[PDB]
C-alpha cells in the first residue's frame, strides 16, 4: 500500500486466561502456543517499530489485570510472558473490563497515535458485567482500533467489535497460520479518515560520555537497583539521565529519538514492489544472479520492475523480508 | 415449492396430483457450506436412540447432555437444540438438572428454554437473539412440531449448529394416524411404515433446514440418534443434505462429531471472498452467454 | 469525610518508599501534606523524499575537486591494474609489522588508554539508600514541577500552581544542601553534584520562565 | 564453520590518487593485504569460507569466487583466480562524470544474501556464524543513507557482525553501522602496517572477541540534522505523517504537502 499508516502505536495486547485456554487443540495447550508466539510477537515488533509501546492484560476470571504496563522494552514485557507461562487460567474471560482497562489508559494518549488494542481471544462465554455495546459506541468516539485473533470459531460480538471499531478479526488453524496472523499485526495498519494527523514534538539528545576524564562532570545515579551512571543521554527539555534511549520523557513528555529510530521504520514509506515471477526458462541472457553472482539451477526467476534485473529465491526472500530494497535500484 | 421436500415421490400419491416437472436442485458449491452428522453412538458407546417412547431412559438422556455440553463448548454463537415432544424436552431438562450437567452448559453458553406459551416463547426468542449479539453465547432448545420452527428463521450466526434430538415420530397421537394409516393402506397405495418414515424425516429436514440462508452461510447440522443411519430414514432427507453426508460423518461418536465441527470451524471461518464464487457457485453478467455454463446447468438440475 | 487522610495512610503503609518519600518532603518543611496528597492522583504522497534519503546525519565536508582528476585518476588505475601479483616481495616489510605490534600493544597508539573507567566504590550500602531516597524524593519534585510546567497555560490559577512549585523549588533546594551537608560529611567522597544539576536546571527553568513572561507582559 | 566476506572500496579515483602520490602503500599492497587475510582465515580452520567482494564506483563485482610454487593448493586457485578478476575488473573499466563517488550499500546487499543462502546450504549439524570486514579507503556519499541504513538493520536481524577497517578518513555511517551491529571500527593510523592491523584486530572470530584484549570502543556520535537547513538539533520537530525531522516549527509541512491540523 501507498496509503498512511499508523506509525506511532500504542498496542495493547489483552489475552485469554479463561478456562479454554487450557484445551489441548495446540500441541501444548493454547496458552503457552500462544504466550511463546507472543514473545515472538514482542520481539518482532520492537525490533520493526522502535517508537511504539506494548501492554499486557491478561484476561482472567470474568475480571481484567494490567500485568505489563504501556512501556517500550521489551525485557519487561518478555520477563513477564516468563513468568506468566506458570499461570493458572481460571475462569471465563471478560471483555468488558478488559476494553475498559485498555480504554483508561488509551484515553489519554495524544490523539496521532493510532491507539490499537490486540485480543488475543479463545473461548465463547464472554461473560460481561455489564453492556458491551455502549463500549463499542465509546471506542468508535474514543478513535481505539481493536483487532480480535480468535480460537476455534466465529463469536458475532467479537466481528461487530471488529467490523464496528476498525479492527480485522481472524480465526486460527495451525502454528504457522497463527504465526502469520501475528505477522500481519506486526506491521503498521494503514489509517481511517478520522485520526489525527498532528506534529508531536521531538527531542534528539546526543549521547554524553563523561566529559574528559570526568573533569567536572555530573555524576548521577539513573532515571528509572541502579548503579552510578557517570554518562549516558541527556534530555533536550528537562535536562535529565536517561541511560537507553529510545524512551519517552519521564518528567517532560517530550519523545527522545535517536535517528536511526527513524531511520529504522523508513521503508514503509517509500516501499518495495512486486517480483515479477517466471519459473521457465524464458529468454534469460542473464544467466548469473544480480543478487549474488550464483547460477539459477531452479525453474524460478524472479525479475525487478523498474531496472530488470535477474534474482533467485534465496535473494527474493532476502530482499522483500530483510533488505527491503532492490540491490539494482540503489546503482 | 420448498426448501426440504423429500421424496417427491409421494406428493403425487396423496394429493391426487399428477404433474409437469417434479425437480430438484442441487446444492453445487465452491465451499462445504454444511456439513451433517449423525450421532448416533454414544461416549461410552452407548447406542443413542428414542426407542423408549418418552418413558425416559437414563443413560441416552446422559449422552444428549453431555452431546450439548461439548457442542456448546465447540460452537459459536447460537446452538439451536430441537426435542421430540414438550413432555420429553420437559422430561430431559428436568433430568438435566437433577443430574449435574446444565449448570456446565449455562457456563459455556446461555439457556433459552420453550413452554408453550405464546408470549413467553417471544420473551425467550427475544432474548436469545439479544445474547448472541451481545457477546455471549445462546442456546435455543424448543420442540420440533411447534411454531419455533415453522416461521422464526435462524440466520447466518443465530443457529450455526442446529441439533436434531431424537427422530420426531408423532405418538402422542389418538388413532387418527392409525385410521389415516389404514387410509393409504388402503384407497391409496402407500405403506405404514413408509409414510410414518416419511412423515418423521420431513418435520426433522424441516427443522434442520433453516439455518442456511446463502453460500456466505455456514451451518452444523447434527442429527443425533442412529436411527437417522438406516438407510430409509436417510433416504428421504433431501438430496441437498445427502450429498454432503459422508460415509465417515455416518454414525459418529460424540468425540469425533465434536472433531469434526472444530476441524468445520476452523476451515471455515476463513475469509472466504466474492473473488472464490464467481467460477464456482456464483455468476456475472457475461459469465451465462457461455455455452460451457450452459452445459454446467444441464448437469446441475434434476427431475423425478 | 477523612478519606484522603485514609488513603494517603493506607498508601504510606503498603508503599513505605512513598512514606519515606512524604517525610523527606513535607516532614522536611519543603512543602506541606495537603499539597502533595492533593496532586498525586488517506493517501501519503511525501513530496521531499530526498530529505529521507541523506537523512539527519549532518553534511560531512564533501569536496570533491575538478572533474581533472577523474580523467587523470581514471587513466592513472587502468594503467596501475595491468601489471599485478607480487604476493612475497611487495605485501609487508617486517619493520612495519614490528611498528605495528608496537602500536598494538597496551602502551601505543590504537590503544586509546580507554576501559579503564576508574570508579569510587568506598561506601556502597548506605550512601546508596541515601541515594535512593533523594532520587525518589527529587524526581517527585521534578515530577510536579516539569508537568505543570511545560505549557505556560497562561491563566492564575496555573501561575499560582506555578508559585507553589516555585516555593516547592526552593525549599526543596535548601532541603537538598542540608542532605548533602548531612550526608557527604562522612568520608569526603561521593558528588552528588548530579542532584544539584537537576535542581538547577529547575531554578534555571523558573528564573527563565520569569524573564520570559515578564519580557510577554506588554 | 565461519564466513568472512571482506568488502574492498576499491574507488578507482582515490587509490589513482593514492598511486600519483607516489607513497609507498598503493592498490597492490590492499588487495595483498586482503589475499593474506583471505589465506589466513581459510588457513585456520579446514570448515572457513572465504568470500571477496569489491565495490568498484559503478558495480558490485565479486572478486571471489596445481600447486607451482609451494602454497597450498586450493589457496594457490583462490589466490590465482582473485588476481585475474581484479585484472579483469581494474584495467577493462569506464568512465562516467554524474556518479564518481563509490557506494558500499549494494556490496553490502549482496554480502547479506549471500550470507543467507550459505546459510541454507548448512546442514542441520553444523551451524555457521558470520561477519563482514570493510576495508574503506574513500568518502561515502551522504545520497544513499536512506539505503545504507537498511542493510544494517539487516544485519541486525541476521545477526552478522559488521567490522570495519578505514584506511584514510573516517566515516560516520560506518562506524554508525559497526555501533549497531556489534562489530568493530577501527581507524588505522599508518598504512603500510595494514596487514598486522588486519591479523590481530579483524582476523580473529566471534569467540576470540571475548578473549583478547583489542582497542576500546570510540564514542559514537548520534548527530541528528534537519531536513531543513541541515544543522544540528538537540530538541527537534517530527511529524507524524512524512515521519521528517523538521527543526524550527512551521505552518505548512514541507516533506509530505500535509494540510497541517493547527492547535
Ligand atoms: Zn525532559
Ligand atoms: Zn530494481
Ligand atoms: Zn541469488
Ligand atoms: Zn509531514
Amino acid at each position: 500500500g501507498q496509503v498512511r499508516l499508523g506509525m506511532m502505536r500504542h498496542l495493547y495486547v489483552v489475552v485469554d486466561g479463561s478456562r479454554t485456554m487450557e484445551d489441548q487443540d495446540l500441541k501444548p495447550n493454547r496458552l503457552t502456543c500462544t504466550l511463546k508466539l507472543l514473545e515472538y510477537f514482542v520481539e518482532e515488533y520492537f525490533d520493526q517499530n522502535p517508537i511504539s509501546q506494548i501492554g499486557i492484560i491478561v484476561t482472567k476470571s470474568k475480571r481484567a489485570e494490567k500485568l505489563t504496563e504501556l512501556s517500550g522494552n521489551p525485557r519487561k514485557h518478555i520477563t513477564s510472558l516468563k513468568k506468566a507461562v506458570d499461570m493458572t487460567c481460571h475462569g471465563e474471560p471478560s471483555l468488558y473490563n478488559s476494553l475498559s482497562i485498555a480504554m483508561q489508559t488509551l484515553k489519554h494518549m495524544p490523539g496521532h497515535t493510532s491507539r490499537e488494542v490486540l485480543i488475543i481471544f479463545s473461548s465463547l462465554t464472554t461473560c460481561d458485567p455489564s453492556n458491551i455495546y455502549d463500549l463499542i459506541k465509546t471506542l468508535k468516539a474514543a478513535k481505539i482500533r481493536v483487532s480480535v485473533i480468535g480460537l476455534s470459531a466465529e463469536v458475532r460480538v467479537c466481528t461487530v467489535l471488529a467490523r464496528e471499531t476498525g479492527g480485522t478479526y481472524h480465526v486460527i488453524l495451525d502454528e504457522s497460520h497463527y504465526k502469520e496472523l501475528l505477522t500481519h499485526h506486526v506491521s503498521p495498519p494503514p489509517a481511517s479518515s478520522s485520526s489525527e494527523c498532528s506534529l508531536i514534538r521531538m527531542g534528539f539528545p546526543q549521547h554524553t560520555i563523561a566529559s574528559l576524564s570526568d573533569q567536572d562532570a555530573k555524576p548521577s545515579f539513573s532515571m528509572a537497583e541502579p548503579g552510578l551512571t557517570l554518562g549516558g543521554y541527556f534530555c533536550p527539555q528537562c535536562r535529565a539521565k536517561y541511560c537507553e534511549l529510545p524512551v519517552e520523557c519521564k518528567i517532560c513528555g517530550l519523545t527522545l529519538v535517536s535517528a536511526p529510530h527513524l531511520a529504522r521504520s523508513y521503508h514503509h514509506l517509500f516501499p518495495l514492489d512486486a517480483f515479477q515471477e517466471i519459473p521457465l526458462e524464458e529468454y534469460n541472457g542473464e544467466r548469473f544472479c544480480y543478487g549474488c553472482q550464483g547460477e539459477l539451477k531452479d525453474q524460478h526467476v524472479y525479475v525487478c520492475a523498474v531496472c530488470q534485473n535477474v534474482f533467485c529465491v534465496d535473494c527474493d526472500v532476502f530482499v522483500h523480508d530483510s533488505l527491503h530494497c532492490c540491490p539494482g535500484c540503489i546503482h | 415449492t420448498s426448501g426440504t421436500l423429500s421424496p417427491l415421490d409421494i406428493y403425487p400419491k396423496i394429493l391426487d396430483f399428477h404433474p409437469v416437472t417434479m425437480a430438484t436442485f442441487t446444492m453445487t458449491l465452491a465451499r462445504v457450506c454444511l456439513c451433517p452428522m449423525i450421532i448416533g453412538r454414544g461416549n461410552d458407546q452407548v447406542a443413542i436412540s428414542s426407542k423408549f417412547e418418552t418413558r425416559e431412559d437414563i443413560a441416552v438422556i446422559r449422552n444428549y447432555g453431555n452431546l450439548l455440553l461439548e457442542m456448546s463448548a465447540v460452537v459459536p454463537d447460537g446452538i439451536v437444540a430441537f426435542f421430540t415432544s414438550y413432555q420429553y424436552m420437559e422430561s430431559t431438562v428436568a433430568s438435566w438438572y437433577e443430574q449435574g450437567i446444565l449448570e456446565n452448559i449455562q457456563r459455556n453458553k446461555l439457556l433459552f428454554i420453550e413452554t408453550q406459551d405464546g408470549a413467553e416463547t417471544s420473551v425467550a426468542l427475544e432474548k436469545y437473539q439479544e445474547a448472541c449479539e451481545n457477546g455471549r453465547g445462546a442456546i435455543l432448545l424448543s420442540v420440533a412440531r411447534g411454531k419455533v420452527s415453522e416461521g422464526i428463521d435462524f440466520v447466518h450466526h443465530y443457529g450455526r449448529a442446529v441439533i436434531m434430538f431424537g427422530v420426531p415420530y408423532v405418538y402422542t397421537q389418538s388413532r387418527i394416524l392409525k385410521a389415516r394409516l389404514e387410509y393409504l393402506r388402503d384407497q391409496f397405495q402407500i405403506r405404514e411404515n413408509d409414510f410414518l418414515t416419511f412423515d418423521a424425516m420431513r418435520h426433522a429436514a424441516q427443522c434442520v433446514g433453516r439455518a442456511i440462508r446463502g453460500k456466505t452461510d455456514y451451518g452444523l447440522m447434527v442429527f443425533a440418534d442412529k436411527r437417522f443411519a438406516r438407510g430409509d430414514k436417510r433416504g428421504k432427507l433431501p438430496r441437498w443434505i445427502q450429498e454432503h453426508l459422508t460415509d465417515a460423518n455416518l454414525n459418529l461418536t460424540v468425540d469425533e462429531g465434536v472433531q469434526v465441527a472444530k476441524y468445520f470451524l476452523r476451515q471455515m471461518a476463513q475469509p472466504f471472498h466474492r473473488e472464490d464464487q464467481l467460477g464456482l457457485s456464483l455468476l456475472s453478467l457475461e459469465q451465462l452467454e457461455s455455452e460451457e455454463t450452459l452445459k454446467r446447468i444441464e448437469q446441475i438440475a434434476q427431475q423425478l | 469525610a477523612n478519606k484522603e487522610l485514609e488513603e494517603k495512610n493506607r498508601m504510606l503503609q503498603e508503599d513505605p518508599v512513598l512514606f519515606q518519600l512524604y517525610k523527606d518532603l513535607v516532614v522536611s518543611q519543603v512543602i506541606s501534606a495537603e499539597e502533595f496528597w492533593a496532586n498525586r492522583l488517506i493517501a501519503l504522497n511525501l513530496k521531499k523524499s530526498d530529505r529521507y534519503y541523506h537523512g539527519p546525519t549532518p553534511i560531512q565536508s564533501l569536496q570533491y575537486a575538478t572533474s581533472q582528476d577523474i580523467i587523470n585518476s581514471f587513466q592513472s588505475i587502468r594503467q596501475e591494474m595491468e601489471a599485478y601479483t607480487p604476493k612475497l616481495t611487495q605485501v609487508l616489510s617486517s619493520s612495519a609489522a614490528s611498528s605495528t605490534i608496537t602500536a598494538l600493544s597496551p602502551g601505543g597508539a590504537l590503544m586509546q588508554g580507554g576501559t579503564q573507567q576508574a570508579i569510587n566504590q568506598m561506601v556502597p550500602n548506605d550512601i546508596q539508600s541515601e541515594l535512593k531516597h533523594l532520587y525518589v524524593a527529587v524526581g517527585e519534585l521534578l515530577r510536579h514541577f516539569w508537568s505543570c510546567f511545560p505549557v505556560n497555560t497562561p491563566f492564575l490559577e496555573e501561575k499560582v500552581v506555578k508559585m507553589k512549585s516555585n516555593l516547592e523549588r526552593f525549599q526543596v533546594t535548601k532541603l537538598c544542601p542540608f542532605q548533602e551537608k548531612i550526608r557527604r560529611q562522612y568520608l569526603s567522597t561521593n558528588l552528588v553534584s548530579h542532584i544539584e544539576e537537576m535542581l538547577q536546571t529547575a531554578y534555571n527553568k523558573l528564573h527563565t520562565w520569569q524573564s520570559r513572561r515578564l519580557m510577554k507582559k506588554t | 564453520l565461519n564466513l568472512l566476506v571482506i568488502v574492498v572500496d576499491a574507488n578507482p579515483i582515490w587509490w589513482g590518487k593514492q598511486a600519483l602520490k607516489e607513497s609507498q602503500f598503493t592498490l597492490s599492497k590492499c588487495i595483498d593485504a586482503v589475499m593474506v587475510l583471505g589465506n589466513s582465515h581459510l588457513f585456520m580452520n579446514r570448515s572457513n569460507k572465504l568470500a571477496v567482494i569489491a565495490s568498484h564506483i559503478q558495480e558490485s563485482r565479486f572478486l571471489y569466487p596445481g600447486s607451482k610454487d609451494g602454497k597450498y593448493e586450493l589457496l594457490t586457485s583462490a589466490n590465482e583466480v582473485i588476481v585475474e578478476e581484479i585484472k579483469d575488473l581494474m584495467t577493462k573499466s569506464d568512465i562516467k562524470g554524474q556518479h564518481t563517488e563509490t557506494l558500499l550499500a549494494g556490496s553490502l546487499a549482496k554480502a547479506l544474501c549471500y550470507i543467507h543462502r550459505m546459510n541454507k546450504e548448512v546442514k542441520d549439524n553444523q551451524e555457521m556464524k558470520s561477519r563482514i570486514l570493510v576495508i574503506k579507503a574513500a568518502e561515502d556519499s551522504a545520497l544513499q543513507y536512506m539505503n545504507f541504513m537498511n542493510v544494517i538493520f539487516a544485519a541486525q536481524k541476521q545477526n552478522i557482525l559488521i567490522d570495519a577497517c578505514v584506511l584514510d578518513s573516517d566515516s560516520g555511517l560506518l562506524q554508525q553501522a559497526c555501533d549497531i551491529t556489534g562489530g568493530l571500527y577501527l581507524k588505522v593510523p599508518q598504512m603500510p602496517s595494514l596487514l598486522q592491523y588486519l591479523l590481530w584486530v579483524f582476523l580473529p572470530d566471534q569467540d576470540q572477541r571475548s578473549q583478547l584484549i583489542l582497542p576500546p570502543p570510540v564514542h559514537v556520535d548520534y548527530r541528528a540534522a534537519c531536513f531543513c537547513h541541515r544543522n544540528l538539533i538537540e530538541i527537534g520537530y517530527v511529524c507524524s505523517v512524512c515521519l521528517s525531522i523538521f527543526c524550527n516549527f512551521s505552518p505548512i509541512c514541507t516533506t509530505c504537502e500535509t494540510a497541517f491540523k493547527i492547535s
